[PDB]
RNA sequence: GCUCAGGGAGGACAGAAACCUCCCGUGGAGCAGAAGGGCAAAAGCUCGCUUGAUCUUGAUUUUCAGUACGAAUACAGACCGU
RNA sequence: GUCUACGGCCAUACCACCCUGAACGCGCCCGAUCUCGUCUGAUCUCGGAAGCUAAGCAGGGUCGGGCCUGGUUAGUACUUGGAUGGGAGACCGCCUGGGAAUACCGGGUGCUGUAGGCU
């Protein structure tokens, strides 16, 4: 028998498409995740300038968007049905945290409007519990204390469980 | 021609003959350098003493 | 491996923060100038008032600062006005205003300014502000201690501001983060900080889940339907309740109770019970040690 | 070639180190300060023998190389291979400067860095070699060799402290035997009773 | 010659202890400094408006002045042949109330109850001060022991 | 309104290095410049609104002859900003 | 015995992990119609009261780290004054007063102001 308030919610879906070019080619980018999630994405600026790659200081590289609520476990569904619910164990974070990128984006069931092209993304998971929102609060905020915690072998064996994925090693 | 630069050898000797006077201090200091708002009311009051005389 | 940054270097050089701040209560960076006086006034007492809205109540204070700890004068609680007509909705604005109001009919009782400056009687949510009378006491002026919540329009401090000023308190404000401002437009709409001061926006979301879904209405307002106050009991609710404050704002104590004296803690072990227990633990390892091997 | 050490024997200066305001300091002649078979054991090694300083005098980073190898191929000499430890127990951090001609005359004569000086006090300890106590008559002689190679007055003092430890000879072994000493290499670790009791019940398996 | 400048040799004077950084404590602001109390300058680092000059930090003065923020100080500075008595305005986080005057004014409260009390008796109470006097006579008790014989150590070499 | 330098770990192409996410992080960053001091719900970073970098008497500090300049600190009378 | 609001001194209060928390509180918690603000009601603002001490918070624990505070180190290092003292010097010894700092060994682990509850 186990205490309601150490349930174990997704907290947020952290979506992001790194183009690595900017303008209308960045532009169209943007489309693939507002139609995916249903919101407005938000840009990224490129930190600072490495010419290597082909990027500068304060120009649009990225753009990304997190999911709360409901939503957010619609858009992880297609992202395990198209990963046939097998994540590798090294994609379990330290921190409780998860995460994937799939290759092409139409496998989620978008159409593709021809020359709006071919994205991936990245699918980040960050896993919660009732009473994780403490540590940003303007009033007595504080560490959740290390009971509460949520630790790999406990993300992974969520995973096993919730929708019966298989855990394979590399 | 080079010189010495600077002492300050027969200065403390010298200073001690006429010896080291205290700054004359006194009852009733100026009151320059005060807070003008300050003043100008204090010396309002003291404009205004007689009118209470006869209580006194 | 990688270096270890809670270095016991770290820990000797470590400066902990002041415990407030520590804690999360107290911003110094306001306190410096909500609290302290010119010191060409001497003693003075600068007088602030403290609204603070918990999750079940709204505490009201008024203090001034000394060294020893800054001294509260008077307190206004949410859970008194159930004395006064009021149960359910503690933490709204019309629960706000009827606590700025108490505090500042209980502080003029207090000094005996009650009859003098007696307010802003019938609530409209204009700009009033109190002005002293020639010959009486001049008004209690206060400032308000906003605390840490950031104060944006229709912030239920302010309603506890709003209260404080037609009880008679001669806060300083303005009416840009009263409800009513249009954003854009920036001009006031009394009527509408009138609407959430009597308690409407309440009374139209009850109507609004009533019509649309009534088992939806059950979960939200649960409470309303335990004591039965509804949409048009509404306005009533709080008119009386402003009414009753100010005919009667003095607070009777609760009275203490005799005391078993039992304690609920553990206390503080000894010096010979720790030293008893190191004694028992390293005797009892090598009790299980001889008989292992 | 350089200066005799007469012009820059006593410890006239502030100590005038190696920094980011003297820069174009030279290597110094001593860089290899303890050898020997220094990989030893506490244990294998009980004796040990001090050469302590008299004078409050600077010492050269060149007479510091000249008295280790001296005292090395004599103790290399006297006990063999692996029968002793010398450690040189001062590190020359003392910039010496030299006002150079070669016409100037003495317009602003602020000396350039010639070498670096190991600077000593009275009782301080110069050098220490820690052997067997079978060779208690060859660590006096090789640090009475060393000796010569240094300016001013040396003594020798065969000390109470098990090799090169902070423990005196006739505690240590009954000290290790209650295992308030841990064998630590060349030197030992003296574990109290103040930490976690996890050390203490690892200590006794 | 030395560089001059206001802040040249105020090194490790303005700066604040090893641990005591950061947020300035408000009993500090709140302490009531009157037109005359005697009061030591000691300048602050963490506050940089309305510093004493390095020739005061450690100086005591009276207040002769008191404004919003900060009061007036009269500092007997010494130059070379005479001391000038000056007047400085200097910020109320570099001025602390001198404990010198509250030793004083509770003997004189003292000084003042021991000639309320007892006036009319006849008995004489002795009010100033003497210096520690040189020590009365007394029987310093061998209670049974013999004294302990201290003889000088024999000289080791230790290090 | 946030929190920095650096680090650990994860995540399509993506690597030592583009971007996202969590954890530790007393200042190891930044504050135009030399160096010292100072600063973490700030003095740093990002936003919004502005012109107190405006008009006007005296006092005072620093160099000091206890003079000027330079620079500064506390006030007072206005008009303003937030 | 103990919390809440506002605090004073600002580690005897901080950090790591474990245990226990009666009653009111404080909370997590529940939602997004009005207020208000975001890529996102996560934060902020607002309207709630079905649940829960799991976390925050409180009290306690640890031969804990740190912090505080004694002892030791040691009348040691240094130092005011003195000598037609020693010494080739480098530096020493004495007389006359003052006197530290690590390692190392113990002991302690928040005090309290105003106002208002719970027992």
């Amino acid at each position: 028998k186990e205490n309601p308030m150490r349930e174990l919610r997704i907290r947020k879906l952290c979506l992001n498409i790194c183009v690595g070019e900017s303008g209308d080619r960045l532009t169209r980018a943007a489309k693939v995740l507002e139609q995916l999630t249903g919101q407005t994405p938000v840009f990224s600026k490129a930190r600072y300038t490495v010419r290597s790659f082909g990027i500068r200081r304060n120009e649009k590289i990225a753009v990304h968007c997190t999911v709360r609520g409901a939503k957010a476990e619609e858009i992880l569904e297609k992202g395990l049905k198209v990963r046939e619910y097998e994540l590798r164990k090294n994609n379990f974070s330290d921190t409780g945290n998860f995460g994937f990128g799939i290759q092409e984006h139409i496998d989620l069931g978008i159409k593709y409007d021809p020359s709006i092209g071919i994205y991936g993304l990245d699918f980040y998971v960050v896993l919660g519990r009732p009473g994780f929102s403490i540590a940003d609060k303007k009033r007595r905020t504080g560490c959740i204390g290390a009971k509460h915690r949520i630790s790999k072998e406990e993300a992974m064996r969520w995973f096993q469980q919730k929708y019966d994925g298989i855990i394979l090693p590399g | 021609a080079k010189s010495k630069n600077h002492t300050t050898h027969n200065q403390s000797r010298k200073w001690h003959r006429n010896g080291i006077k205290k700054p004359r201090s006194q009852r009733y200091e100026s009151l320059k350098g005060v807070d003008p708002k300050f003043l100008r009311n204090m010396r309002f009051a003291k404009k205004h003493n007689k009118k209470g005389l006869k209580k006194m | 491996f990688v270096k270890v940054v809670k270095n016991k270097a770290y820990f000797k050089r470590y400066q902990v923060k002041f415990r407030r701040r520590r804690e999360g209560k107290t911003d110094y960076y306001a306190r410096k100038r909500l609290v302290i006086q010119d010191k060409n006034k001497y003693n003075t007492p600068k007088y602030r008032m403290i609204v603070r809205v918990t999750n079940r109540d709204i505490i009201c204070q008024i203090a001034y600062a000394r060294i020893e700890g800054d001294m509260i004068v008077c307190a206004a609680y949410a859970h008194e006005l159930p004395k006064y007509g009021v149960k359910v909705g503690l933490t709204n604005y019309a629960a706000a205003y009827c606590t700025g109001l108490l505090l500042a009919r209980r502080l003029l009782n207090r000094f005996g300014m009650d009859k003098i400056y007696e307010g802003q009687v019938e609530v409209t949510g204009d700009e009033y502000n109190v002005e002293s009378i020639d010959g009486q006491p001049g008004a209690f002026t206060c400032y308000l201690d906003a605390g840490l919540a950031r104060t944006t329009t229709g912030n239920k401090v302010f309603g506890a501001l709003k209260g404080a000023v037609d009880g008679g308190l001669s806060i300083p404000h303005s009416t840009k983060r009263f409800p009513g401002y249009d954003s854009e437009s920036k001009e006031f709409n009394a009527e509408v900080h009138r609407k959430h001061i009597m308690g409407q926006n309440v009374a139209d979301y009850m109507r609004y889940l009533m019509e649309e879904d009534e088992d939806a209405y059950k979960k939200q307002f649960s409470q309303y339907i335990k004591n039965n106050v509804t949409p048009d009991m509404m306005e009533e609710m709080y008119k009386k309740a402003h009414a009753a404050i100010r005919e009667n704002p003095v607070y009777e104590k609760k009275p203490k109770r005799e005391v078993k004296k039992k304690r609920w803690n553990r206390p503080k072990m000894s010096l010979a019970q720790k030293k008893d227990r190191v004694a028992q633990k390293k005797a009892s390892f090598l009790r299980a040690q001889e008989r292992a091997a | 070639g350089r200066r005799p050490a007469r012009c820059y024997r006593y410890c006239k200066n502030k100590p005038y180190p190696k920094s980011r305001f003297c820069r174009g300091v030279p290597d110094a002649k001593i860089r290899i300060f303890d050898l020997g078979r220094k990989k030893a054991k506490v244990d294998e090694f009980p004796l040990c023998g001090h050469m302590v300083s008299d004078e409050y005098e600077q010492l050269s980073s060149e007479a510091l190389e000249a008295a280790r190898i001296c005292a090395n191929k004599y103790m290399v000499k006297s006990c063999g291979k692996d029968g002793f430890h010398i450690r040189v127990r001062l590190h020359p951090f003392h910039v010496i400067r030299i006002n150079k001609m070669l016409q100037t005359g003495m317009r602003g004569a602020f000396g350039k860095p010639q070498g670096t000086v190991a600077r000593v006090h009275i009782g301080q300890v110069i050098m220490s070699i820690r052997t067997k106590l079978q060779n208690k008559e060859h660590v006096v002689e090789a640090l009475r060799r060393a000796k010569f190679k240094f300016p001013g007055r040396q003594k020798i003092h065969i000390s109470k402290k098990w090799g090169f430890t902070k423990f005196n000879a006739d505690e240590f072994e009954d000290m290790v035997a209650e295992k308030r000493l841990i064998p630590d290499g060349c030197g030992v670790k003296y574990i109290p009773n103040r930490g976690p009791l996890d050390k203490w019940r690892a200590l006794h398996s | 010659t030395n560089t001059k400048g206001k802040r040249r040799g105020t090194r490790y004077m303005f700066s604040r202890p090893f641990r005591k950084h950061g947020v300035v404590p408000l009993a500090t602001y709140m302490r009531i400094y009157k037109k005359g109390d005697i009061v030591d300058i000691k300048g602050m680092g963490t506050v940089q408006k309305g510093m004493p000059h390095k020739c005061y930090h450690g100086k005591t003065g009276r207040v002769y002045n008191v404004t919003q923020h900060a009061v007036g100080i009269v500092v007997n500075k010494q130059v070379k042949g005479k001391i000038l008595a000056k007047r400085i305005n200097v910020r109320i986080e570099h001025i602390k109330h001198s404990k010198s005057r509250d030793s004083f004014l509770k003997r004189v409260k003292e000084n003042d109850q021991k000639k309320k009390e007892a006036k009319e008796k006849g008995t004489w109470v002795q009010l100033k001060r003497q210096p520690a006097p040189p020590r009365e006579a007394h029987f310093v008790r061998t209670n049974g022991k013999e004294p302990e014989l201290l003889e000088p150590i024999p000289y080791e070499f230790m290090a």
